């Protein structure tokens, strides 16, 4: 019965993990996406 | 083999319907006496609904049924039950020490993830 | 007795799974705090 | 709630870290009729009702209340023997039958410790997979985090 708990409550727990790292990994994606349009305008003023 | 209310091994092992459970016949109809019910699952259960050899060598000494044996069975019946009742005061003690710090452990985190992820969004505000 | 003794096991075995969370977490915010002060001086 | 256990290959130091964590804010929060009666003064003062052992005492030229004693003395003599012929005519035979019924009662045990066992290892089974998974996803988040770090430095 403890296994069968330990089951249970990890397995909602996992997907609270993730999508918790999947959330923050949307935000640093949108770091990059902007530091490389100031860069690409470099060019544009040469 | 065995009964579900003393831990007997019956003489007259009698079998409810509604959940197949052994019970000793004495012990099962003194229950739906008192309350009308399965001891078990707590479903509704009569003397009607219930559905009908063991050796013992005795001892080659066996005066000591008056006296030796009959103290050991009201002996051990006596110091049993009171230990048992110290193994559930205990329990309720370490019940009540097992949830404060459980809830102890509960203000841990919920005070971390408050921490963790603005430390890391520092982190993310620092390159601009 | 046997069905508190579930809610012992149950509370036990959760209390350090809940207290492995904290040495994570505690040493995820070390890390954080250690990059930043390294980063902000210079 | 979250705390991998297969997967984190976990010091002792870290558990006592992480107790005195817990212990800082624990200390911040901070049916029967008279048998009863008798048995549990009995099992508290840890002492016995005394039986009768008076026809063990019993002696010879003795008083009439004594001669009591020594024909209750003949009587379980009498039954005494007859309890013992019963035994002897059911020979070994009898504790014999009894004992096969405690070799099939003990089997019965076994294979419930079986059936626990397949079960408890059935669920940590189950767990072994989900961690591993939970491993791959935590590690790839962790390297696309440490490539957005070093890359918002190189752009500024």
């Amino acid at each position: 019965s403890t296994l069968c708990h330990h089951s249970l409550p990890a397995l909602i727990e996992g997907q609270r993990k993730y999508y918790a790292d999947y959330y923050a990994y949307r935000q640093e994606i949108r770091s990059l996406e902007g530091r490389r349009k100031r860069l690409q305008a470099m060019l544009n003023s040469s | 083999m065995l009964c579900a209310i003393s831990g007997k091994v019956p003489r007259r092992p009698v079998l409810s319907p509604k959940s197949r459970t052994i019970f000793e016949k004495s012990l099962l109809e003194q229950y739906v006496k008192d309350t009308g019910n399965d001891p078990i699952t707590n479903e509704p259960l009569s003397i009607e609904e219930i559905v009908e050899s063991a050796q013992q060598a005795s001892l080659t000494e066996s005066i000591p049924n008056l006296l030796t044996s009959l103290q050991n069975e009201w002996d051990a019946i006596m110091l049993e039950n009171f230990k048992l009742r110290s193994t559930l005061d205990s329990l309720t003690k370490k019940l009540s020490t097992v949830m404060y710090e459980r809830d102890a452990a509960k203000l841990v985190a919920a005070q971390l993830l408050m921490e963790k992820n603005e430390d890391s969004k520092d982190l993310p505000k620092s390159s601009q | 007795l046997d069905s508190l003794t579930k809610k012992l096991s149950t509370v036990m075995y959760e209390r350090d799974a809940a207290k492995l969370v904290a040495a994570q977490l505690l040493m995820e915010k070390n890390e954080d705090s250690k990059d930043l002060p390294k980063s902000s001086q210079q | 709630m979250d705390g991998l256990s297969f997967v984190d290959k976990i010091p002792d130091g870290y558990k006592n870290e992480i107790d005195q964590l817990v212990k800082k804010e624990f200390a911040n929060i901070k049916a029967d009729n008279s048998v009863s009666t008798l048995t549990n003064a009995l099992y508290t003062e840890y002492l016995k009702q005394r039986n009768n052992k008076k026809r063990r005492t019993p002696d010879f030229n003795d008083d009439d209340d004594t001669l009591f004693l020594e024909e209750y003395r003949r009587k379980y003599p009498r039954i005494d023997t007859s309890r013992y012929i019963p035994n002897e005519s059911s020979e070994v035979s009898l504790l014999g039958i009894v004992d096969s019924y405690l070799k099939h009662q003990e089997i019965v045990l076994d294979t419930l410790l079986p059936q626990t066992v397949s079960n408890q290892w059935r669920i940590n089974n189950d767990y072994i997979r989900q961690t591993c998974t939970i491993v791959e996803e935590m590690n790839i988040q962790q390297r696309k985090q440490i490539n957005d770090l070093e890359i918002y430095r190189k752009r500024l």
